[PDB]
């Protein structure tokens, strides 16, 4: 649960971080975002998440949920191959490393 | 128009900690006051419980008291003033009238003739302007008189 | 049950008000609620600032 | 003043604020601008309260001291901000004449929680106001302070426009906004008008509804524009063939 | 009712497990009347004020030939111990007797000193089926 | 269709098989729920219930 | 806070007038009214719901 | 609606068995009560762990600064007098007023059953290690 | 329901049966029609 | 004192330890001495009652 | 010894929240400062208007009695000894028409009906 | 009752029941007609007489009308009697405002706490004494600081009685 | 963080199925956006989600487009494809949120619910004051008082 | 609204709920924040002036616009006439006064003088 209270604390932390010239945690966060936000690829025809097969248990039975939970527990986000995360991937929408972000600007001048 | 919670959510199948769902008597409701209504743990219906704590009517009543408290509290932190009983003769002209008690007549306007239309009930007076009335004994004024700002004076806001 | 009183403001400052409170506070700054109230001024191809509305609650009142 | 091992920091700080404010009051030739935000907190009491006198008299047993401090909580008078050493310094500089060396350009915070005459219990998960003050007490810059009152309004349409343009467009340029999805949200004009209605041109409100713009359900524009562009393209393909 | 334990078993229906409005159930049976509390000892199942007078049943109201059991709401008094007289209470199966006096009783009701539901279970009042079921509950050995 | 994009396809079967085994479970049809026969009179037609094997 | 309630007799004032408590007592004579002395002043609560 | 079947007879010698069982059940209940009152008062007098949660503020702050300072020099005698039971601790903190409004709102306190543990408690298991032969309502050490 | 199978979805009365046709979906954007008409005519002349 | 308000104000001086018998090891109460026999009080009834 | 135990002896005239025993210098900051903190302070009490000041208002109260004012600080409410409703609840008038669910009515008068 | 309970044995107690249910008598008068010249020439009810009247009868007044509801007795006769008694009694008291100013009910003003401008002087109270003092306190502090690490206000100007 | 207790974890698809009620409840999406924005990081995935879902809600009272009989099952296969695509974008979002919130709590000195991971601080799920005395999934005993993840000063 | 136009406090005496003025208009009039109406803001006034001076076409209020393609309709006599003051409309009010109004109006249903000269 993210609370507005947490948001304001986040704000003061972020401000105080900006003013002390700390680029580190910003760069950690930026890396995380860059890695996990890459646009998920379109799945090929005939690839769908398995349902629970009918006529196994009665409709009211616990087996259903059990199957869902275990199937999802089986696919961790490390196992999602439909999202392209790695050093291999080109990321057209994002900046690559710390050099390219505005707080480095004095290196960008001629 | 408050967005807070006035109502004790109805008993049902046991609610457990989830996205979008918390336990019924969980600490976060009613500023923790649900502590008073809480029977902890896997309760044994046959041998154990405190009946009043599962009863809709009772629980809801307690909650209504709690809400009443909150509101009272906030209306009383709202006051910067006291009620002083000042004899009829000494008091400012707009009070020289008859002022029916609360919820007796239409809410009454202070001075419709002089262009103030406002509740006299909620009219508040400065302890500075009643100084001579409230502290006759003291001689020299115990509160120094109010400095007022000239509205005809050319100052920063006037672009001068 | 609500009842809208609607008048036209020649000064171009319009405002909408519910039970005597500014619409902003009543629907509580949630945008997706207030846009609904904006909509008829859009569909009529009108400017909202030319109109003053005050709305009255005739149903079950609630905080 | 501020460099010490704690606890020492606490008294060192006391001595130091005193002598600092004594330094500023003693200087007549050097222009000093003092900017305090939310002065209205300084002109009344702190939320602090005077310690119940029995913390000061020492005790033997709680059984019979004839004492309540452990039995029931009670309220003692608030400690006025004018009794805060720092504010004492500032006030001492306002009220004494013969210091036209200083200029207080200072402000008011209205930031407190809303109260309309009924108040439930705030839902802790969803609340905008948790970090707001509990005040609920009215304040006038004129009678409550010695400074000259200036009144600030909401943005008018000029200010409002320049501002919103900044947030949106400069936002996008920084990559903080719709970006590749730009066709999802409507165009600037529409947004300006709609955010205008939502916020009522108040700056805090404008910022906030700029963010909340993400979730707008009932805006139809890009839809009908798309539809039109499409139909015109296909008329072009029917004139070509 | 299934088994008639009294007169009323003929007249009354159970109606499943059925809910009654708060604190109103037709037949008051206080199973909780003896329910040990050290800290709450004086406030639990007793007079809401310590300043109240003892009930009607601590006094002889009229000319009595005499009684069999005193009512269960009669509070135990120091004289109940000292005098060494029969103190009888109507419980089930028959009657409970205060025989072995103690000062730890004083100032509580014998509603509180008499265990309503006993852990001793006679098998002579039970049907064979009932005995089976109590065995299910791990009450009766078998 | 909302939100169209030009992104490339993914590999066939990116998903790892679940922790519940569907294979070892036998599919039940006729006796699964309990039914009430609307048969008014006469012996229930043996071809439907009992006849093969 | 916790204070001692107080009463200024009309003879003591630098103008005489009827104190509100006095009137309260006049009223309590007229329509017979039980004054609840142990009534806590901290407990005034309008009933939110119905009022 | 079946005609209710009649209840079987009581039994023999059961009246004496029951009289006896209830009788000595009470004579046992006397030592139950005595022991539990000893345990309860003993709990009341003895010291407890600190009722506040050091994972939130104004408490997480170093024990050489902030609140703890306010506690060491001004409040100490009072806190030690009431043996850190959470009700008078919280109430004293209310009355000290130099924290003033925060005690309920910002600050955070250990749940009831944890705040009840004896001073010098190390592991959480101590909640379930308290004597179960005594009737104090979780108010015994 | 009780010891029997739940019906197929279409065996129930319409979920939105009480909501008038004009509402599902809403046709909104009526403001833009005229604009796009004049637009397309001007276009044609070009 | 009940747990609610004054509980920490209880004293060991309220305990009638002379009434029972204790286990030295457990610090627990094993048996109770007889109450009624040796009991001497000048006041079965309150002082102000003469029957 | 009865006043040694505050919560035990409650007559059924007694009322929560219990009012605290008084203190001499407490009523306002100037007096408090004068008597406890700094003792050379000139003003022993802040200016006291000769006319009567009603601190509980609208509530009238018996003069010379020590009393409490409604609590502003949430903590003061939550941490006080105020109990919660436990048994069945009673209204002096409404008890006659028993429960909300049993609504006893003697006569079928219009609920709006107005006594002339 | 013209219907059911009209004519038989139950007619009596029903009838009586209804009469005892209706025993309320409402007694009204405007406060405009109480202001009139009394037989001695004094104005019967004047401004202050009305102020005292209105505070005397609280909710028994509305819209400038005094209304007394007498339920006390089972029958309407006795309630007109009881009602007239309470009315003449209430007027008896409320008329006291014609005896002189000492009976004119005080006006209740809401008088604000001292304003900010006045609250500022709270820091300059006893200024000199406090400064000249603060130097000596600084001395005692500068000396206490040589022995120990932290110097409490309780080691300086604050007094905590030991026992 | 206020809600500290042991919790029951739902699988992502069921969380998403709540649609306009929770997952897409405008309010919640907004304060997530506020989080991202404050970190100086674009919200692309959130924005995809709001696009998808805004459309979902707009059309929720309508009937699905006519299905003509296919032996080939292309309409079925393709609409399914589209569907699991959308599911997958929203998995990306749901993941994203949980991630960034654990991290942002890591910076804010915040204690999570029971048995939650915070990447740099508590690798094994963090616990203090649970109903159960041992760590639930470690089967290791818990120290009193609650474990502290951060150095003292604030 | 008509009732509130001719409303007078001194007439309300000796009536029940009837004596009470129309709620909203009254609680609005009682509000002082409503007593100061905003002037027609700078962009608005400039824009109008530009369009009627420079470009020779006066801005019509939405009631003066002819919205029938087929018809020419008489302009409604209230068109650009009724002016704007927060004091009159839209209704806006303090809450405390609203509470007091309501409660008071319930209490007074029975205070009526039926028999009047």
């Amino acid at each position: 649960r993210l609370t507005y209270d947490h948001l304001d604390q986040l704000q003061q932390w972020t401000m105080r971080a900006t003013l002390d010239g700390r680029t580190e945690e910003f760069n950690r966060i930026r890396d995380l975002h860059r890695e996990w936000s890459q646009h998920p690829l379109m799945p090929v025809l005939g690839d769908v998440e398995p349902k629970f097969p009918l006529n196994l248990f009665k409709q009211n039975h616990r087996a259903k949920k059990r199957f869902l939970v275990r199937w999802h527990k089986a696919n961790t986000p490390a196992n999602w191959l439909w999202m392209p995360r790695g050093p291999t991937v080109v990321t057209p929408l994002h900046r690559t490393n710390p050099t390219q972000y505005p707080e480095n600007w004095k290196q960008m001048v001629q | 128009v408050s967005t807070g919670e006035f109502d004790h959510p109805p008993f049902q199948f046991r609610q457990r900690h989830t996205f979008n769902t918390t336990p019924l008597h969980d600490a976060n409701r009613f500023g923790g006051r649900t502590a008073y209504l809480r029977e902890i743990g896997p309760v044994n219906i046959k041998k154990q419980g405190r009946r009043f704590k599962k009863d809709p009517r009772t629980v809801q009543f307690n909650v209504d008291v709690w809400c009443a408290q909150q509101t009272l509290r906030k209306r009383w932190k709202q006051r910067d003033w006291e009620v002083i009983e000042i004899p009829f003769r000494l008091v400012p002209r707009e009070q020289q009238r008859v002022i029916p008690e609360l919820y007796t007549d239409i809410p009454q306007m202070t001075d419709p003739a002089r262009n103030d239309f406002s509740n006299i009930r909620n009219k508040v007076y400065d302890r500075e302007e009643l100084q001579g009335v409230l502290f006759p004994a003291a001689g020299a004024m115990l509160y120094p008189p109010l400095q007022r700002v000239d509205k005809q004076a050319m100052t920063l806001d006037k672009y001068l | 049950h609500f009842t809208a009183l609607l008048r036209e403001n020649r000064d171009h400052n319009g405002i909408i008000t519910v039970m005597g409170k500014p619409l902003s506070l009543v629907l509580d700054n949630k945008a997706w609620l207030m846009e609904m109230v904006l909509m008829p001024f859009d569909e009529a191809n009108l400017d909202y600032r030319d109109f003053d509305a005050h709305i009255v609650s005739e149903g079950h009142a609630m905080p | 003043g501020h460099r010490a091992v704690a606890p020492a920091s606490i008294d060192r700080q006391s001595v130091c604020v005193k002598f600092l404010m004594d330094e500023l009051s003693e200087e007549k030739k050097l222009p000093v601008v003092i900017v305090v935000d939310g002065w209205n907190l300084f002109s009344h009491e702190t939320h602090f309260r005077y310690p119940h006198p029995d913390f000061l008299r020492g005790l033997a047993s709680f059984n019979e001291s004839s004492t309540d401090i452990d039995l029931y909580p009670q309220e003692l008078p608030r400690i006025p901000a004018s009794r805060l050493s720092f504010v004492r310094g500032l006030n001492k500089m306002i009220l004494s004449g013969d210091d036209p060396n200083k200029f207080f350009i200072t402000c008011t915070t209205r930031d407190f929680k809303p109260f309309d005459g009924i108040s439930g219990f705030p839902n802790v998960e969803t609340d905008r106001f948790a970090n707001s003050l509990d005040e609920y007490a009215p304040y006038d810059p004129e009678k409550d302070s010695h400074f000259h009152p200036i009144q600030i309004g909401n943005f008018d349409e000029y200010e409002y426009r320049s501002f919103l343009r900044f947030l949106i467009n400069s936002g996008e340029l920084a990559g903080l906004g719709w970006g590749p999805l730009w066709h999802a949200s409507s165009d600037f004009e529409r947004k300006l008008y709609k955010i205008g209605f939502l916020s009522g041109r108040n700056p805090q409100g404008v910022v906030d509804h700029y963010h909340q713009e993400l979730v707008w359900r009932y805006d139809y524009q890009r839809t009908r524009q798309k539809q039109y562009l499409l139909k015109r393209r296909m008329e072009g393909m029917s004139r070509g063939a | 009712l299934k088994i008639a334990k009294s007169a009323f078993g003929f007249y009354l229906a159970r109606r499943g497990q059925r809910k009654y409005p708060f604190l109103r159930r037709p037949h008051i049976k206080n199973t909780h009347s003896m329910n040990p509390s050290a800290p709450y000892f004086w406030s639990f199942m007793t007079a809401k004020s310590q300043m109240a007078f003892l009930p009607e049943e601590n006094y002889i109201t009229g000319d009595w030939t005499g009684k069999f059991f005193v009512s269960k709401r009669q509070v135990y008094t120091l004289q109940h111990a000292t005098s060494g007289a029969k103190v009888r209470v109507k419980s089930f199966p028959s009657i409970f007797e205060f025989n072995s006096p103690s000062r730890w009783n004083i100032g509580k009701e014998m509603n509180t000193l008499t265990k309503p539901r006993m852990d001793l279970i006679d098998e002579q009042m039970l049907t064979k089926k009932q005995r089976l079921d109590y065995v299910r509950a791990g009450l009766l050995p078998k | 269709i909302s939100y169209m994009e030009d992104v490339g396809r993914s590999v066939k079967n990116p998903t790892v098989p679940g922790l519940m085994s569907t294979k070892g479970m036998k599919k039940k049809f006729h006796n699964l729920y309990s039914s009430t026969s609307t048969k008014r009179m006469g012996f229930s037609n043996p071809t439907l219930g009992i006849k093969k094997v | 806070g916790v204070h001692r309630v107080g009463y200024t007799h009309p003879s003591t004032l630098p103008v005489p007038c009827a104190q509100r408590w006095d009137l309260r007592l006049a009223r309590a004579r007229i329509f017979q009214e039980y004054i609840e002395e142990k009534a806590p002043g901290a407990w005034q609560l309008e009933d939110e719901r119905s009022m | 609606w079946a005609k209710p079947k009649k209840r079987p007879k009581v039994g023999q010698g059961f009246h004496e068995k029951a009289q006896k069982w209830r009788e000595e059940y009470l004579l046992d209940r006397h030592r139950a009560l005595a022991d539990s009152l000893r345990a309860y008062v003993e709990f009341s007098t003895s010291k407890r762990v600190e009722p506040w949660d050091a994972r939130f503020k104004p408490f997480d702050r170093i024990e050489k600064d902030g609140v703890y300072v306010l506690m060491r020099y001004m409040m100490e005698e009072k806190l030690q007098l009431c043996n850190y039971h959470h009700r008078p601790v919280k109430r004293l903190f209310c009355n000290i007023g130099l924290m003033g409004p925060q005690i309920t709102t910002k600050a955070r306190w250990k749940p009831y059953r944890f705040a009840t543990n004896p001073a010098g408690t190390s592991k959480a298991e101590r909640m379930y290690q308290r004597d179960k032969t005594v009737y104090t309502h979780g108010h015994n050490d | 329901r009780r010891g029997k199978p739940r019906p197929r979805a279409g065996m129930f009365p319409d979920k939105y049966r009480r909501v008038p046709m004009l509402l599902k979906p809403q046709q909104g954007g009526q403001q833009y029609f005229n604009h796009f008409l004049i637009r397309s005519t001007n276009d044609r002349l070009t | 004192n009940r747990p609610e308000v004054a509980m920490h104000r209880n004293t060991v001086g309220l305990l009638p330890a002379h009434m029972w018998e204790t286990d030295k090891k457990t610090g627990k109460v094993k048996s109770v001495k007889d109450s009624v026999r040796d009991y001497q009080t000048k006041t079965p009834y309150p002082k102000w009652v003469q029957l | 010894n009865a006043e040694r135990f505050p919560h035990e002896y409650h007559t059924p005239t007694s009322r929560f929240p219990p009012t605290p025993s008084e203190t001499p210098a407490t009523q306002d900051w100037m007096a408090y400062t004068a008597k406890y903190l700094d003792k050379q302070f000139t003003i022993s009490a802040e200016p006291a208007p000769v006319y009567n000041v009603n601190k509980l208002w609208p509530m009238q109260q018996i003069p010379g009695k020590v009393d409490q004012t409604p609590f502003e600080e949430d903590q003061t409410w939550l941490l006080h000894s105020i109990p919660v409703q436990q048994l069945e609840m009673h209204h002096h008038e409404k008890d006659l028409q028993d429960l909300p669910f049993i609504n006893h009515e003697q006569f079928p008068r219009s609920l709006e009906w107005n006594a002339p | 009752d013209n219907l059911q309970y009209k004519r038989y044995d139950w007619q009596g107690w029903y009838q009586r029941m209804l009469d005892v249910h209706n025993r309320n008598v409402s007694l009204r008068c405007r406060i405009c007609d109480l202001q009139r010249l009394d037989g001695n020439g004094v104005q019967f009810v004047d401004m202050q007489t009305e102020r005292r009247l209105r505070i005397l009868a609280q909710h028994r007044v509305g819209m400038g009308v005094l209304k007394l509801d007498a339920d006390k007795y089972e029958d309407q006769a006795d309630n007109v009697t009881f009602g007239t008694t309470k009315l003449s009694e209430l007027l008896a008291d409320a008329r006291k405002a014609q005896l002189g100013e000492e009976y004119w009910p005080s006006v209740e003003l809401k008088v604000r706490k001292p304003s900010g401008q006045s609250k500022a002087h709270y820091s300059l109270i006893d200024n000199e004494r406090i400064e000249k003092r603060s130097r000596e306190l600084y001395e005692k502090y500068r000396d206490a600081k040589k022995r120990s690490l932290f110097v409490t206000p309780m080691e300086t100007w604050l007094e905590v009685k030991g026992m | 963080n206020t809600f500290l207790t042991s919790s029951v974890a739902t699988p992502p698809i069921s969380v998403i199925r709540t649609g306009p009620k929770w997952w897409a409840d405008p309010e919640r999406m907004v304060r997530q956006k506020l989080m991202y924005f404050t970190l100086g990081v674009d919200q692309l995935p959130l924005r995809r989600t709001a696009v998808i879902q805004r459309d979902l809600q707009r059309f929720h009272m309508c009937k699905p487009p006519p299905r003509v009989g296919d032996s080939t099952g292309y309409k079925r296969s393709r609409a399914a494809q589209l569907n699991t695509w959308y599911r997958r974008i929203q998995y990306q979002e749901y993941h994203m949120q949980h991630l960034f919130t654990r991290h942002v709590w890591g910076l804010l000195r915040v204690y999570p619910g029971n048995t939650t991971k915070i990447q740099g601080k508590a690798d094994d799920g963090y616990v203090g004051y649970d109903s159960v005395p041992f760590h639930r999934y470690n089967r290791a005993p818990l120290p009193f008082p609650a474990r502290e993840l951060y150095e003292r000063r604030k | 609204m008509r009732e509130f136009a001719r409303f007078d406090p001194r007439k309300s005496r000796g009536n029940g709920q009837k004596g009470f003025p129309f709620r909203d208009a009254y609680l609005t009039k009682m509000n002082e924040a409503n007593q100061k109406t905003p002037p027609p803001t700078l962009e608005t006034i400039m824009d109008r002036a530009v369009r009627e001076h420079h470009q020779h076409a006066r801005i019509l209020s939405p009631l003066e616009v002819q919205r029938d393609v087929g018809r020419l309709e008489p302009i409604p006599s209230y068109a650009g006439k009724i002016n704007a003051d927060r004091s009159v409309f839209p209704f806006q009010w303090k809450t405390e006064d609203w509470y007091e109004y309501e409660v008071a109006k319930v209490r007074n249903r029975r205070f009526v003088f039926e028999n009047t000269e």
